[PDB]
């Protein structure tokens, strides 16, 4: 299998935002905010998490995900969670 | 070898032809041994009726 | 091998009869085993009986002169009774040995015959019911103390019993 | 089929499997011939014809198996002797289907009266 | 909902300690420094069979009944190859 | 039997003549020697038992547990060369002086052919033992462990006494080939039941039954790793060891008043091997195991068959090493995190991988893996209890499952699992320990080649 | 997994729980994609139905309501991520997470054959044991003065310091070993 | 360990109870003594019944696979609740019904077992025959006696 | 590239 | 008949060779799996020779190689009964044992 | 590695399109379906069927089973 | 059956592995499309399980069926047992659908690779066996017990009719 990297991950997340539809592609940074820059909701950033999580084949526990409410803050936490960087 | 994103990956084309060759095996062996030995399938030996069997045949008395 | 205390029915190979153009692979297999793995074994062993039969030695099956047994020994008297003792040991353990070779024997006979086992070993089954009647008479129920006072006074009651029921 | 019979209608008219032959083996046939076998004991006993194979299709069978030991290697050079084995032991599956309709029949005279 | 600026800071912080550690795993190019046909057909299925035929033969077949074979099938007009003799036909059948 | 005693003997002027840096290497050594020399009582080619003086004798069943004896010495000192590191010369060499008298009087008692013979160097065993309980344990409660320990079989032993002095002012003598050669019928009057009693209790007491247990589990986790293994490889035998010899006298009583203690055994071993499955002490789980397979040896004793005998017999010597085996590895551990619970310590097996190997092979002899001779011996007890009444399966079967059971669980809860990763302590494993280990299994190994060794008088 | 439990929590994180739980029980009912979609876009209709409601003790009325029915409804054997606890291979690799305090009973012939790693190991144990009095300083001193504490642990605030409690977060062992 | 930070016997008076809890490091009401029933309980304190499969999973717990945290009170029956052995998790149905429908199943199938041996299912036919005195020689049979003529027709 | 994975002390 | 009990013996032995080269040094040196199936794939194809035997004569062997010990008329010894289910199931066993031990290198390569 | 342009993804004229029409007729949309598009397009476009599965071969086979047929009866 | 148990297994093996070690089979999809060897020999495989005409399984499966359907039996153990015979086609049809003929379902990084000889190879000895084996087997075998082949057209093919339907 490919291994993961950092700037991997950062752009399959970006990805995923992309798609998403209640975010304009244009506004979409990697150091945006979701509920205060980008203007959505809790709600919305549930979705969010859920398909990153499938995205990547692992879970978030909602304790950890709740949390991550940027782009660059997901791409930390995938990074931490399976050693990416070496 | 070559990992693809969201699309199809390219097939080589050993899997392929190794993949149908099992499968037109199977098909050729059934048809053979259906044609050969349908017998096997469709019944051995003609089950007769015991209706029609005459109190002659069977020996009984009136 | 002694034929005798272990029989074995002769052998019935039937003809090659071969009824196929094709080649039978036994054939062959066996006759590249044979010249290939038997012949140099063969040689080896060869070898290994002349140098035995060079520095041949002799060993002899020891002989046990009979003794008095249990029944001729005045009670308490342990000299007589060690030696008594000892004697009924060595029958006991030799008619263990009996009990075996005929154990063998049957499960040889079973075997050969197969699936004509239920009528052709009927004279081993024969032996081995009377056999085993005739252990069981001599050494069964005894503790694992068994000696042959115990095997005397058992004896001596299935007599006991055996002449009342003639008597009656 | 005879199931529904036996288990749903009448029963006294249906056979029992355990008691066929359950009458004579005379009544309306004023002659029976015994049935007739081919092998002898001993041969069925030197081709090591298991007990359930013995019946009265062993000298079939002894021909199949002579002839397979006769073709090994080739395998598949038995098939009209195996049919013919295979044709006796349907032969005397459709003397046993008979027995039991003689039997049928015969208990359907009896309910007279 | 969110980190705390403490928790961010120290959720860097130990990210950067945490990928240096990673990179300090890589081995070097000279790491693992170690310090100073038929043959297995041959030496494997033959050398083996001579053993094993030598026991065979020259050990389980002298002692008794240790090689017990069920009686070989005979059948009519077969011919028994010590004796000579030739099995009976069978009768004919309809 | 003088060329086997008089070494042993010896041992002891070697151990405390010797320099210091070079005594635990000459004791050890010359040990092993002696071990060899033992070896001399298995040339028995003619069914004459041996008989080399008016005073020793051998038998079948005793060539097997004194060789065992001689052999459990060395890996004695082996398994305490380490917990005695940091003491002083005097006090080790009392130590190594302990053990070899243990084995010089272990081994006079099973060669000894009068039973007050037996009666006196059987009790001469508490001394040694109770001082390498009492001086050198660790815990505060090792003295009561002591008390137990001797008391419970002063009790039992002094109507044994008292039996025996009967036995000889009524028969003139005490060797054993003349009673076993004079015997004769008791009758079922009070009084012979009473001497039952009095001849077995002693016996059944160091046999532990189900209802006298209470002073293994706490001996063997008041003891040090020596003491357990002398005394769950060899003491608890000589119980087993004094029956088989005595009961020859004791008949035909046996046949009803065995019902209680077959009765006892047979219960006492689901309870304790069910007790096994929830202990929180390594050294108690294996001092229960023991119990278990005590209560069966008990039971075929009991019923006196020809395999109950040869089976218990076997089943005597595979225990021995088995136990001792197992107890070695929990000391290991214990060497280590200075625990005996057995949760404390898990997943050890990504540490020890080897030591792991020979934890495998230890819990399938306990649990009795076929073809071993641990199996061999219960299964032939299973025959021959079961022809005694055809119900004794539905015990032996329930027995067996829990076996099996607490047998992987100290597996799976210690060397499998998530590594405790806490403990930093944890070192490589000695090449003292393997050695041991090695030493305990390989002679299982060659005698599960060689059982015609092990089996006892009557097969 | 990195961060501490709270003492409790609010119908914010309860209710977003429940969200995610019902979500995912929905799609392992509705196994097809265009399917769970359907289903999914429904269950926010639904959940954002009453999103704004400001007498909380009907709100938890309502969410006991809704638990009680995803209970109903879960489905019997849900879908478990490869490592999520519960699922195959949740912790199929932790036979070779062997930790790191091992490496320091390898015999030296062994360290031997990796010379630059131990160079590296030796520096980072020299660092912890430099840092090791100053973060104990640190929590010491950040302890809260009232009775309340959380798990949740302090940052590096001064220079040149490392993170409180680091040697456990660090040096943990690679998820694939 | 000293006695006051070993376990005790029962808390007889709510300053013995505040101790107590004090040394197992429970709050002062969570913590209940087991009943004085005299079985050797004593002082030791009354955990809920809920096996370790039912801890968080995520949580990074001191004793991991234990799922117990530091000087956390232990359960007086956590060997038998370990994640190996009894599991009081949760069930998708209520332990009633799954009783009931495992049995009611059971009961099913032995009830029609019972029905299908009253009633067997068999083919129309006669017995298999048999030659040569249903081959008394070769199925065991003495040659001395001779079994009663059991003859076949046709 | 290729890392380096811990192992305990075999040596012993 | 030395040909069929030879056969059966040495695919035993055959199958305890790379339990013996596991014991040993040589184990770091060779590519062990490969050896492992190798060894599979020889005992197959010993094995097919018994195989054949059978179908040709059919004749079935009790095979007693070592006498353990004697237990008072009750003899162990270390039996072996060759005949239709055992000759076709080793056979059998081995095919799918050679299949299944090639494919375990490629499962387990990473392990 | 090149990770598509995710203009690249339509709902058009696949499944999903008839879900979103069903949701808009609810008054509901999805913001994920392209996240899915995926799957239902490109090399992953068309529906299989089980009796496609089934006879993967069957012309081949059929062929040859001809040709054994026709060997055999000329032979 | 030795045969095809092992090569379904094997496959499963297969798609468990290319995929990141995913075992639900609501996470698998469209495999024939993307995994050509594998799912052919999965096909032959569940064609094995339950015997379709002349595969290995039928060469002994369908026999065991007429004895059942032609001797006296446990008329009830009988019924059970058919509807288990169907119940087979059902669930092995369950698998062929739900991981070879719907849509993908993977997550989207395909990394997929089975053109590995170690894994070809094995599979396709695999699978001539469950091939021919049954077969060769069954014609081979000396005779033993009697079958009985004389029985009504529904009985006959009663297997056959389960199975499809
Ligand atoms: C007919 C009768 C047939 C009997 C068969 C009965 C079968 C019973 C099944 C039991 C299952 C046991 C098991 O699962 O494996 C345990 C054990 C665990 O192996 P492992 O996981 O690889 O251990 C590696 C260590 O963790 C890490 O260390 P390592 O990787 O470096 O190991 C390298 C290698 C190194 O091995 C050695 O160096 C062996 C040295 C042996 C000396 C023997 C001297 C004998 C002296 C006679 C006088 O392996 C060992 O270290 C094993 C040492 C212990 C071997 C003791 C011998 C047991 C024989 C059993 C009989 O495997 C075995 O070694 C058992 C051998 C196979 C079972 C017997 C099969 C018959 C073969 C006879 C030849
Ligand atoms: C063309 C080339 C042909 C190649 C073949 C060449 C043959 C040849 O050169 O001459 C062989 C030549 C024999 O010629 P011979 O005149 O026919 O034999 C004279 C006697 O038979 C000699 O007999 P022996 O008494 O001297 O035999 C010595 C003995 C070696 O033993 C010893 O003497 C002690 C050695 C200890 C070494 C400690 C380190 O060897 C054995 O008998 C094997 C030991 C037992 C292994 C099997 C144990 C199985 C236990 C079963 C447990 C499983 C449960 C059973 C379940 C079944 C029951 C229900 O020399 C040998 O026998 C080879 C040396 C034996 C070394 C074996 C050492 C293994 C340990
Ligand atoms: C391990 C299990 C092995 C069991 C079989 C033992 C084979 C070794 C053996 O016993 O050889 C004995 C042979 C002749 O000895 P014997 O006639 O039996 O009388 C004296 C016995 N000491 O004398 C010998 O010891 C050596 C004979 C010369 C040739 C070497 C023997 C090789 C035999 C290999 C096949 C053994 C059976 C393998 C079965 C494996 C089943 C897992």
């Amino acid at each position: 299998a490919p291994p993961l990297t950092l700037d991997g991950i950062k752009d399959r997340v970006l990805y995923v935002l992309k798609l998403y539809d209640k975010i304009d592609p244009e506004k979409l940074s990697v150091n945006s905010h979701f509920m205060k820059d980008l203007g959505l909701d809790s709600l919305d950033q549930v979705e969010i998490i859920m398909a990153m999580e499938d995205e990547f084949g692992f879970e978030i526990p909602d304790i950890d995900a709740e949390k991550l409410m940027c782009p660059q803050e997901i791409v930390d936490y995938i990074a931490d969670k399976k050693d990416v960087y070496e | 070898i070559q990992p693809r994103y969201r699309e199809f990956p390219q097939l080589t084309r050993s899997q392929v032809i190794q993949g149908e060759f099992l499968s037109s095996l199977m098909w050729f062996w059934i048809l053979w041994r259906f044609w050969h030995d349908s017998d096997a399938v469709l019944g051995h030996f003609s089950y007769p009726d015991p209706s029609q069997w005459t109190d002659e045949e069977l020996g009984i008395p009136p | 091998w002694d034929k005798d205390v272990y029989p074995e029915p002769p052998s019935r190979t039937p003809a090659p009869s071969p009824q196929t153009s094709l080649p039978n692979p036994i054939t062959y297999l066996t006759k590249a085993y044979d010249l290939v793995v038997d012949w140099p074994v063969t040689l080896v062993r060869e070898f290994i009986e002349r140098q035995h039969a060079k520095n041949r030695t002799y060993y002899y099956h020891r002989q046990y002169r009979r003794v008095p047994d249990i029944t001729e020994c005045k009670e308490g008297d342990v000299l007589c009774i060690y030696e008594a003792e000892m004697q009924w040991r060595r029958d006991f353990k030799v008619d263990q040995e009996i009990m075996n070779i005929i154990q063998e024997r049957l499960k040889a006979c079973q075997q050969r015959e197969g699936e004509n086992y239920q009528q052709n070993c009927a004279k081993e089954l024969e032996q081995f019911t009377k056999v085993t009647k005739a252990y069981q008479d001599r050494y069964l129920d005894l503790g694992a103390y068994y000696s042959a006072r115990k095997c005397l006074a058992k004896q001596k009651q299935r007599m006991l019993e055996e002449r009342k029921a003639a008597r009656q | 089929a005879h199931l529904t019979r036996r288990y749903l209608w009448d029963a006294s008219v249906e056979p029992d499997p355990e008691k066929i032959p359950s009458f004579p083996p005379d009544l309306g046939f004023p002659e029976r011939k015994e049935r007739v076998m081919v092998a002898t004991q001993q041969e069925m006993m030197d081709a090591q014809l298991t007990l359930q194979q013995r019946d009265y299709c062993a000298h079939y069978l002894i021909r199949l198996l002579k002839c397979k030991r006769d073709s090994f290697p080739n395998f598949l050079a038995c098939k009209h002797e195996q049919h013919d084995w295979d044709y006796c032991e349907h032969l005397d599956y459709v003397k046993r289907m008979k027995e039991f309709e003689r039997e049928r029949r015969l208990l359907q005279r009896k309910k007279r009266r | 909902s969110g980190y705390t600026p403490d928790e961010k800071l120290r959720l860097q912080q130990l990210r950067e300690l945490r990928r240096r550690w990673l990179k300090d795993q890589e081995l070097s190019p000279r790491e693992p420094v170690l310090p100073p046909s038929s043959l297995f057909a041959v030496s494997h299925v033959l050398i083996p069979m001579w053993f094993v035929h030598y026991y065979v033969k020259y050990h389980m077949a002298t002692k008794p009944y240790t090689i017990v074979s069920s009686k070989p099938r005979i059948f009519p007009g077969d011919t028994i190859l010590e004796t000579g003799e030739v099995i009976p036909p069978m009768r004919d059948f309809p | 039997m003088l060329k086997i005693i008089l070494p042993s003997l010896m041992l002891l002027p070697l151990t405390w003549l010797s320099s210091p840096k070079k005594t635990w290497t000459n004791v050890t050594s010359y040990s092993f020697l002696i071990s060899l020399t033992s070896l001399t009582l298995l040339w028995q080619t003619d069914e004459n038992y041996k008989n080399f003086s008016n005073m020793f004798s051998s038998d079948p069943l005793s060539t097997p547990l004194i060789i065992l004896t001689a052999w459990l010495l060395p890996l004695m000192l082996m398994a305490s060369q380490n917990h005695l590191k940091k003491d002083n010369n005097v006090l080790q060499k009392l130590y190594i002086s302990m053990l070899i008298s243990l084995q010089i009087l272990l081994i006079m008692t099973f060669s000894a052919t009068e039973l007050i013979m037996f009666y006196i160097l059987f009790e001469a065993t508490l001394i040694p033992t109770l001082i390498i309980i009492t001086r050198w344990g660790n815990q505060t409660e090792r003295l009561n462990a002591g008390i137990y320990f001797l008391f419970y079989t002063l009790i039992g032993s002094i109507p044994l006494l008292i039996a025996l002095i009967l036995i000889q002012n009524h028969v003139g003598t005490l060797n054993l080939m003349i009673l076993s050669f004079t015997t004769h019928t008791l009758d079922a009057s009070w009084s012979n039941n009473l001497l039952w009693l009095a001849c077995m209790m002693a016996f059944l007491i160091k046999m532990p039954l189900y209802g006298v247990h209470l002073w293994l589990p706490k001996a063997h986790v008041e003891a040090p790793i020596a003491g357990s293994m002398i005394l769950a490889a060899i003491l608890l035998k000589l119980g087993s060891y004094g029956m088989i010899r005595i009961s020859i006298i004791l008949d035909p009583l046996t046949k009803y008043m065995a019902y209680p203690f077959i009765l006892l055994s047979l219960w006492g071993m689901i309870m304790t091997s069910s007790i096994c499955l929830r202990q929180t002490d390594l050294k108690s789980l294996i001092a229960y195991s023991s119990v278990s397979h005590m209560a069966l040896v008990i039971a075929s004793i009991m019923i006196q068959t020809p395999w109950s005998f040869m089976g218990a017999t076997m089943l005597m010597i595979a225990h021995g090493l088995t136990s001792s085996l197992l107890f070695c590895l929990a000391n290991s551990n214990y060497e280590r995190i200075h625990s005996r619970t057995m949760i404390m310590a898990r997943g050890l097996q990504m540490v020890f991988p080897l030591m792991a190997t020979w934890w495998l092979m230890a819990s399938l002899a306990n649990l009795a893996l076929p073809p071993s001779i641990n199996l061999m011996g219960e299964l032939f007890i299973t025959m021959s209890l079961f022809s005694w009444s055809n119900f004794t399966i539905i015990l032996m079967g329930i027995n067996i499952i829990i076996t099996g059971m607490y047998s992987m669980y100290m597996i799976i809860t210690t060397q499998r699992g998530k590594l405790t990763n806490h403990m930093i302590n944890l070192q490589p494993s000695h090449t003292r320990e393997l050695t041991l280990m090695a030493l305990h299994m390989i002679p299982l190994i060659l005698l599960t080649t060689s059982p015609k060794l092990i089996t006892g008088l009557t097969m | 997994a990195f961060c501490a439990p709270p003492a409790y929590l609010t119908h914010q994180q309860k209710v977003l729980r429940l969200y995610k739980r019902a979500l995912r029980h929905l799609e392992s009912w509705c196994i097809h994609r265009d399917k769970y979609r359907y289903f999914a876009c429904l269950m926010r209709a639904r959940f954002e139905e009453h999103k704004n409601e400001k007498d909380m003790m009907r709100a938890t009325q309502l969410l006991r309501e809704a638990e009680e029915e995803f209970w109903q409804n879960q489905h019997p054997q849900p879908y478990i991520f490869p490592d999520s606890p519960g699922g195959t291979s949740f912790e199929r690799y932790e036979c070779y997470k062997v930790p790191e305090w091992c490496l320091d009973y390898w015999h030296p012939s062994e360290k031997a054959m990796y010379p630059d790693y131990f160079s590296k190991r030796e520096q980072w144990k020299k660092l912890r044991m430099e840092s090791w009095d100053r973060e104990v300083k640190q929590l010491q001193e950040e302890t809260s003065p009232d009775g309340i504490m959380t798990e949740a642990l302090p940052p590096a605030r001064r220079e040149g310091d490392l993170p409180p409690l680091w040697w456990h977060i660090v040096t943990r062992p690679r998820e694939r070993p | 360990m000293t006695k006051d930070m070993l376990p005790g016997s029962y808390p007889r008076t709510p300053e013995e109870r505040a101790a107590a809890a004090k040394k197992y490091n429970m709050r002062v009401e969570d913590y209940e003594p087991y009943p004085d029933d005299g079985m050797g309980y004593g002082d030791y304190p009354m955990l809920p019944n809920r096996s370790q499969h039912e801890r968080d999973p995520w949580y990074q717990w001191d004793h991991s696979e234990l799922r117990m945290n530091w000087g956390e009170p232990i359960h007086w029956d956590l060997d038998m609740y370990i994640r190996n052995r009894v599991d009081t998790s949760p069930t998708p149905v209520s332990w009633d019904v799954m009783c009931k429908h495992l049995f009611g199943f059971v009961a099913f199938m032995v009830f029609m077992f019972w029905v299908g041996h009253v009633f067997p299912s068999y083919q129309p036919v006669g017995p298999k025959q048999y030659p040569y005195n249903n081959l008394y020689l070769e199925r065991g049979g003495d040659p001395t006696k001779e079994p009663e003529p059991v003859v076949h027709y046709d | 590239k290729r890392l380096f994975v811990v192992k305990p002390s075999l040596y012993y | 008949m030395n040909i069929f009990t030879t056969s059966i013996l040495l695919i035993f032995i055959l199958l305890l060779s790379p339990i013996l080269i596991s014991m040993s040094n040589l184990i770091k040196h060779i590519n062990f799996p490969l050896y492992t199936t190798t060894s599979i794939k020889f005992s197959f194809i010993i094995s097919l020779l018994p195989l054949l035997m059978f179908f040709h004569n059919n004749m079935e062997y009790m095979i007693t190689t070592w006498h353990w010990v004697t237990m008072n008329s009750m003899e162990l010894k270390m039996s072996f009964k060759t005949d239709f289910f055992s000759i076709l199931f080793t056979s059998v066993a081995l095919f799918v044992t050679w299949s299944i031990m090639q494919f375990s290198s490629w499962y387990m390569h990473s392990d | 590695m090149e990770l598509p342009d995710y203009r690249q993804w339509k709902i058009e004229g696949t499944p999903l399109e008839t879900v979103q029409k069903k949701l808009a007729a609810r008054g509901l949309r999805d913001p994920w379906a392209r996240n899915e598009a995926w799957r239902y397009m490109g090399g992953f476009a068309g529906n299989i069927t089980f009796p496609s599965v089934i006879l993967k071969g069957f012309k081949w086979g059929f062929a040859a089973f001809v040709v054994a047929l026709g060997a055999e009866y000329f032979l | 059956h030795a045969f095809f148990k092992a090569m379904l297994f094997m496959c499963s093996g297969s798609i468990i592995h290319s995929l990141a070690d995913e075992q639900d089979i609501r996470k698998m999809g469209n495999i024939t499309k993307i995994m050509p060897f594998t799912s052919s020999c999965l096909v032959i495989g569940s064609l094995a399980l339950t015997g379709m005409p002349f595969l290995t399984g039928f060469y002994s499966k369908d026999l065991i069926i007429e004895a059942i359907n032609t001797c006296n039996t446990n008329a009830w153990a009988l019924l059970i047992t058919l509807i288990a015979t169907s119940m087979t086609a059902m669930y092995s049809m369950r698998i062929i659908y739900f991981v070879t003929m719907t849509k993908p379902r993977f997550p989207p990084l395909i990394s997929i690779n089975e053109n590995d000889p170690d894994l070809m190879n094995p599979i396709k000895r695999l699978a001539f066996g469950s091939i021919f084996a049954g077969f060769v087997i069954s014609y081979n075998i000396p005779p033993t017990s009697i079958p009985v082949l004389t029985m009504p057209w529904f009985l006959k093919t009663t297997a056959l009719i389960i199975s499809v339907l």
